[PDB]
Parts: C-alpha cells; sequence; structure tokens
C-alpha cells in the first residue's frame, strides 16, 4: 500500500520544501 | 528525533516544521 514514511533523500527533500528560506540542519545516520 | 518520528513512524506537518531553522 502507499508509503507515508519520509526517509533519506525523501526526508531531506521534505525539509527543503517545508522549511523554505528558513533552512534547516540535517545529519544522516549512514 | 526526525528519523524515528517521520521515517520509522509517520509525522505531521508541524512536527516536520519544528526541525527547521
Amino acid at each position: 500500500f502507499v508509503n507515508q514514511h519520509l526517509c533519506g533523500s525523501h526526508l531531506v527533500e521534505a525539509l527543503y520544501l517545508v522549511c523554505g528560506e528558513r533552512g534547516f540542519f540535517y545529519t544522516p545516520k549512514t | 528525533g526526525i528519523v524515528e518520528q517521520c521515517c520509522t513512524s509517520i509525522c505531521s506537518l508541524y512536527q516536520l516544521e519544528n526541525y527547521c531553522n
């Protein structure tokens, strides 16, 4: 069934979109 | 943190927004 989880590059893209010009910090586990 | 909340589980918009600068 359709996946609602945001992981990896998809999570980074999500932050890019929602945070907009505010920006954000991110660190992967891998 | 964001991984457990949004990747392992499912997160809402305001949870995600709270990780922004």
